[PDB]
């Protein structure tokens, strides 16, 4: 009907838009009628109606400075309405650029407005820009304002003020606000999560007057610092088109005494007096920390008020509010219960696709090579959140700009065009740039997604199938156990030998059901036993149930499973819901050291051994680790395989590693000697020469002996 | 609205905001650095910097200063908000509808539509800077009011607002001409029916405005006769006394509330309105001196909410006590020891009213300078409504005043005669005249380049009556 | 009504002002009410603030307190979560004696709580308010509201598929068709997460001498033990001897310990509170 294609105008007015005879009467517009289009990002515009049949039905041209203003592009759908109600301009205010200005002398106002304007009547909205074209130059300018507002039609009569300061380019453009949805990639979940809680609030305040239910207001996203929360937070607000009021802590918290108190109440008095808004208080955790923290009456007083203004609004008021914290638990308590932040939102690092979506959004302004892989870079960038990458392609580019330097004169401020045209970033610029790169997300823990089959776990279908019957069920066909009145089982303990690929497993469980998996240490542990780490075990949980379903896994537990941390752990794992899809998975080497609490029912009960690989599942690890390798045609490695019995996969891992690294060794030789693509047998023949069993005979033994004791406790 | 607001207010409001005031300053002897770059010392001075105020001898901080000073201590460009109103008047009046579960206040209050504790302290910036008499004669006649008959009297001053270079983003308002309600005085104090003050006063106002005037401030006098040989007056008005008693400034209080100030930085849109009273008291010596003040804005939103009266002690103003319809809290005025040290001192049953005011210089015209005085008269057509006095605005004495300067010519000499302000409201009165033809009379009267303007108004028809009834008239 | 942030978030020297003609205009417009929400950010343990405003405004809220005992009709309510939170001084005669203590609803309470938020909502047909009830256990009243609200969530947004998000109305046949189904009752308990159980709680149980199995002399040893001095003290009294104050249980894990308990406190019909090994 009316989402007319659009295209580019042969005309270069700024208020004409050439539409089809058949949407003309399909529409009945007519020429020359002045008709509000909008597009994207709630932008508005009014163009004057032309037929023209040379375009297709249900077709619209439209010039460049018009979808600019739009901010669409060619080809996209805009709808036009009627706008029959518009005024004439009773006294217009236009500046213009300060960069298109320049070189001009004279009255501008007479060299282009005045015949722009005159015999005209073109329709004019604050916010639009319209080009001039005079004698040899042309010239953008802004409508500043109208009278009558927002927009109207500038007449004859119409006053024009072009008296003013220039206005320079850059704002608009280093400003970039109003950033749509398309600028964030990665987080889809999350960016679904905020639209379904805001906007239909906001939105289509009806629907919850005909459910008759007060919708939450109060949410809390949090995540490791540089994920883009204010990113997320701003292009919600600027889509929603709500009134938003962005407030800082450290802002706040830098005001004199009894000054804070103030700003607070009198952002929160006008988000409620234009109704509706959205309040997004970033890094709330600088307003109001932990209780233990500062105990000064200036940092009272603040969160007093705080809390005062969250109770208070309470009431048919279309506010929300948004608060981002780097953790959970740094938010004083207070802050969590019903009519407060009730709604908690995770953020966690990306997966390969949001990295590759991440450094696509951000490399579309660089003049990039030819040589550019994108998906090679996304692979080899590992734990690396947006803020990280966005580091990186500065990094690259300064390289590139250190490489070019050399045809650069630094004495000379002038610079030659020729040489500009030549700066491109290469795929060397950007490994380079990772040589120099800093990741810090994974000093903590965070929410990630994994992507393992049951194809990098070779062999042990018996333990695929209980873990399966075990997890996967219960996720996927939970109305069967509510049918037969089970309740689904918590996690589950995997005990063995070392390196029998504990970590493949707890992360394939988690692929299957397509849960977030969250992953803690030894290491991890200890720092908490110590109390000298940034999180804590009841903070892990809490970041565990806003994340559902999720997947815990717990690493060398018997470091603290020889106590205070276990009494913790212990608390939080009786606390959760049941029916919440979270999933506690342990390894450890020594489960007989485990504390047998840890053991009991409705804990950490079920115990599943994990044994060595077999031939098969030997050779299967083998190729799996060598499949992005150049082998030797040929070549076999079943006989290595059934060579290594007894071996982990990490004494395979290890095996391979001394192959390559003999020929490397080889080639480096051979190219300074100046070949070798691949690895030859006799490397793997010399790699497997020093292999050493990393499991003695008689832990294999013993472990043995435990599970045969298991079994017979099993056993009538 | 998404920015600050937008409304028309004086032209003085706008050439002042689009300037910025910096003081520059040199090269200081502690600087450790080259020619460029400024570290510490060299920086401009802000216009607010208090430091040069109270160096200079100024007492108060030139309100505008103190907007940009607000201005720049928050609202960072380009993020940071959408925007909050720097300037808020202070209201103490209960909100009557609050209901967070509560009723009205007559019968329910909570905690947060309580009025809080006032703490009253005095004001740093001062809205109106110098008030300036344009000539002597406009208050040499005033006191000769008194001089004749002895009682005191009260008068509105007409003028207009202008910059004030002597002072950092200062303010000067020029009084032009003393207009005198229907007032009683007497030997204590003087009465005044409102009804007509204000009912008299809009129609003189609306006269007032077609002639480019504006009323701005009230004068009075306090002044009684001392023991000596000459004329010598007590000073009853010094540090140790009251500087003004509890019912001035109440009076002036209600005053600035009913001629608020636009203003594009609040709410509301008004702010702290530019009114300046004026007092003549007569200085530590037997002279006639005068004084200017303005009651602070706390003091103007106190007495909206009464909860003021007057004391028997002159010095000090009474607190009223909480009913329905007025609540009344704690009042707490803030000052400071000789220890530097700030002490809030409960004073329910009275306090000092130093706390609620702010002092402006008076002076007059250099003596060496253009003359731009809108009237070259008031040595003339006796004032309005000086009844109690032989003075009588009537058709005899504008045969005596204004006729053989009309009948002959000179026009020189008649312009001036015709440029005195009570002249032109008195034949305003009359309505001999029409209305364009008075038009044209005040735009002689109280504009340069008259010649035509004033030949064509000794052509019109009206004048040619106005002076043949005046002949006529014994 | 006084709230406690609300009077602490004010400036220095106005936090007790405020209290003080609180307390004076409810004494004019007797008989009042006074609701001291949230005592305890007006006055924590004595420990915890050393702050001289902090033990100011303590000092004059007892002084009012004091003072307010008269033949005036005002009464004081105050409101904490943690009994000992409130500074000891307060819990004194002529203050704050006479205490109350608000445990989680049973299935009775769940069941009421719901058809009290359950009565506006455009509930479908297929509701069995009764099997949530029985489902939800420690959930308190919050938590029901947000179950409520959840599942209204839930359900318009499985309904969203034929909404259309750009139009700023919607259609009337749509709008009127929301209905919630107990599938997303369900859904709204799985999201759910209670927290009231995190720390000790009064409850009520149900529990009778049918859900456990032999026993019989201990039943009969339990109930000679407890039920008799609850039910007749009366004949006590005329022997004089007071009744025993606790008991132990000892034996095998998982012989059913904790049943027994609840059984104990049903026969009385007394109020269970648990002490958990971890708590
Ligand atoms: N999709 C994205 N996810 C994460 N970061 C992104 C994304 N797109 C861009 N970025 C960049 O990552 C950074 C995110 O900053 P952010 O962490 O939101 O700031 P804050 O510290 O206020 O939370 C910015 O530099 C932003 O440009
Ligand atoms: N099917 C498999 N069985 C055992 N190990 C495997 C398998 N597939 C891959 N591996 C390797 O085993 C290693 C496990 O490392 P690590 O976590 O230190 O030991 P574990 O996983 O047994 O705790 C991984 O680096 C991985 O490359
Ligand atoms: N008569 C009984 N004897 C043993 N166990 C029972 C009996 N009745 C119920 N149970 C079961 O015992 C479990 C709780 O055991 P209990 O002894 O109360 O706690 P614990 O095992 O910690 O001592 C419950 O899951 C319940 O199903
Ligand atoms: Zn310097
Ligand atoms: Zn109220």
């Amino acid at each position: 009907d009316n989402m007319l294609l659009v295209d580019d105008a042969i005309n270069d007015d700024n208020s004409v838009i050439a539409i089809n005879s058949n949407t003309m009467d399909k529409l009945e517009l007519f020429r020359g009628d002045t008709v509000l289009v909008k597009g994207k990002k709630r932008k508005d515009t009014v163009l004057i109606v032309l037929i023209d049949d040379e375009l297709e039905d249900g077709a619209c041209r439209i010039n460049r400075v018009v979808r600019n203003n739009l901010r669409i592009r060619l080809g996209d759908l805009v709808t036009i309405h009627p706008c029959p109600d518009i005024k004439y301009a009773t006294r217009i205010s236009v500046l213009p650029i300060a960069d298109t200005i320049e070189g001009i002398t004279g009255n501008l106002f007479d060299v282009f407005l005045k015949p722009y304007f005159v015999e005209a009547y073109r329709p004019v909205r604050k916010g639009d820009h319209f080009v001039v074209r005079g004698g040899m130059r042309q010239v953008e300018f802004k409508v500043v304002d109208v009278e009558p507002e927002e927009y109207a039609v500038v007449a004859q009569d119409t006053i024009i003020h072009w008296e003013g300061e220039p206005i320079n380019r850059e704002d608009e453009e280093n400003n970039m606000n109003e950033v749509g949805y398309d600028d964030i990639g990665g987080c889809r979940k999350q960016m679904a999560q905020i639209r379904e809680m805001v906007e239909l609030p906001l939105r289509h305040p009806q629907l919850f007057k005909a459910i008759g239910i007060k919708p939450p207001r109060g949410v809390l996203m949090y995540g490791p610092p540089g994920t883009g929360k204010t990113l997320m937070a701003r292009a919600v607000a600027n889509e929603t088109g709500a009134f938003f009021f962005l407030i800082n802590g450290p802002e706040v918290m830098s005001k004199m005494a009894g000054e804070s108190e103030s700003n607070l109440r009198k952002a929160f008095e006008e988000a409620e007096k234009n109704a509706p808004a959205i309040i997004f208080i970033d890094e709330i955790d600088s307003i109001a920390p932990k209780r233990d923290k500062t105990n000064g009456e200036v940092e009272r007083r603040v969160v007093s008020q705080l809390l005062t203004l969250m109770d208070g609004m309470k009431a048919r008021s279309n506010v929300v509010v948004i608060a981002a914290t780097n953790r959970p638990n740094s938010i004083d308590p207070a802050l969590r219960r019903f009519g407060r932040f009730d709604r908690e939102v995770d953020i966690g690092i990306p997966d390969a696709t949001g990295r590759l979506e991440v450094l696509r959004i951000h490399t579309k302004n660089m003049k990039l090579a030819d040589d550019v892989d994108l998906e090679a870079l996304a692979a080899e960038t590992h734990g690396y959140v947006g803020a990280d990458i966005a580091s990186l392609c500065s990094e690259a580019a300064m390289q590139q700009i250190r490489e070019k330097m050399d045809l650069i004169d630094l004495d000379e401020d002038e610079i030659d065009a020729e040489v500009l045209d030549s700066l491109g970033v290469t795929m060397d610029n950007f490994r380079f740039a990772l040589g120099n790169s800093n990741p810090s997300a994974l000093r903590e823990t965070v929410v990630e997604s994994v992507n393992v089959t049951w194809d990098d776990v070779g062999g042990l279908d018996e333990i695929k199938e209980e873990l399966k019957e075990t997890v996967e069920y219960p996720v996927l066909h939970p109305d069967q156990y509510t049918k037969f009145g089970l309740s689904p089982s918590k996690g589950v303990l995997f005990y063995g030998p070392p390196g029998t690929g504990k970590t493949l497993l707890a992360k394939a469980v988690a692929t299957e059901v397509s849960a977030n998996f969250i992953s803690v240490k030894g290491p991890e542990l200890l720092s908490m036993w110590y109390g000298e780490s940034e999180s804590n075990i009841r903070d892990i949980f809490d970041k565990a149930r806003a994340a559902a379903p999720t997947v815990v896994f717990l690493d060398e537990l018997d470091s603290i499973a020889k106590d205070r941390v276990v009494n913790q752990l212990l608390t939080e794992m009786d606390g959760m819901n049941a029916k919440k899809n979270v999933f506690v998975i342990g390894a450890t080497n020594r489960p007989d050291q485990i504390d047998p609490a840890i053991l009991r029912p409705g804990r950490l009960d079920q115990l599943i051994y994990v044994p060595l690989p077999d031939e098969n599942a030997r050779l299967s690890i083998l190729n799996a680790q060598l499949r992005k390798t150049p082998l030797e045609p040929g070549l076999e490695l079943t006989a290595i395989a059934k060579a290594t019995q007894g071996f982990s996969g990490a004494d395979l891992l290890y095996i391979v590693q001394r192959a390559a690294k003999y020929a490397i060794k080889d080639s480096i030789e051979a190219h300074r000697q100046h070949p070798v693509p691949y690895i030859t047998k006799e490397h793997f023949a010399e790699a497997m020469k020093t292999a050493k069993r990393s499991v003695s005979d008689a832990e294999l033994r013993r472990y043995e002996a435990y599970s045969q004791q298991m079994k017979a406790s099993r056993g009538q | 609205r998404y920015g600050p607001l937008r409304i028309k207010e004086l032209a003085v409001d706008e050439e002042l905001e689009k300037e910025d005031g910096l003081i520059p300053r040199q090269k200081s002897k502690l600087c450790k650095h080259g020619d460029r770059g400024m570290c510490e010392y060299c920086s401009p001075l802000p216009p607010w910097d208090k430091e040069y105020h109270e160096k200079n001898k100024i007492k108060h901080i030139s309100f505008h200063s103190y907007l940009k000073k607000l201005n720049e201590n928050a609202n960072k460009k380009e993020n940071g908000s959408s925007y909050i109103s720097p300037l808020s008047e202070p209201d103490f009046r209960i909100n009557k509808r609050c209901h967070n579960g509560h009723e009205p206040w007559p019968r329910g209050i909570c905690s947060k539509c309580q009025p809080s504790a006032i703490t009253l302290q005095q004001q740093e910036f001062r809205m109106v800077d110098h008030v300036e008499f344009q000539k002597s004669e406009i208050i040499n006649e005033f006191i000769q009011a008194w001089r004749y008959t002895g009682m005191q009297r009260f008068g509105y001053m007409y003028g207009s607002y202008s910059k004030y270079d002597n002072t950092p983003l200062g303010i000067k308002a020029v009084v032009e001409a003393i207009y005198e309600p229907p007032q009683h005085d007497e030997q204590d104090g003087l009465t005044m029916d409102v009804e007509q003050v204000k009912n008299e006063m809009l129609q003189i106002d609306r006269q007032a405005q077609e002639m480019g005037l504006s009323r701005i401030g009230l004068i009075f006098t306090d002044l009684s006769d001392a023991g000596a040989g000459d004329g010598s007056v007590f000073c009853k008005r010094h540090k140790d006394s009251f500087f003004l008693s509890s019912l001035e400034v109440i009076m002036a209080a209600r005053h600035q509330t009913r001629h608020p100030n636009v203003s594009k930085y609040s709410e509301q849109g008004f702010f702290s309105s530019k009114f300046v009273t004026c007092v003549i008291s007569g200085n530590l010596e037997g002279e006639i001196d005068i004084s200017s003040y303005q009651v602070s804005t706390e003091a103007e939103a106190l007495v909206t909410a009464d909860m003021i009266s007057g004391s028997t002690f002159p010095s000090m103003a009474y607190i009223n006590d909480t009913t329905d319809e007025r609540y009344v809290p704690e009042i707490f005025y803030m000052k400071s020891n000789e220890y530097g040290i700030t002490v809030k001192e409960n004073a329910k049953p009275a306090f000092p009213v130093d706390y609620l005011l702010v002092t402006l210089t008076h002076g007059f015209p250099n003596t060496d300078t253009e003359t731009n005085s809108k009237f070259v008269s008031s040595t003339g057509f006796p004032w309005s409504n000086r009844q109690a006095m032989g003075q009588s605005q009537d058709y005899q004495e504008l045969k005596k005043y204004l006729f053989n300067v009309a009948s002959s010519g000179d026009f020189n000499l008649l312009h001036e005669k015709i440029s005195n302000f009570h002249l032109l409201l008195y034949i305003n009165s009359l309505q001999i005249l029409s209305p364009d033809e008075w038009k044209l009379l005040i735009e002689s009267a109280v504009k340069n380049e008259w010649e035509e303007s004033l030949l064509k108004l000794v052509s019109s028809a009206g004048w040619q009556t106005l002076v043949m009834i005046l002949q006529e008239s014994g």
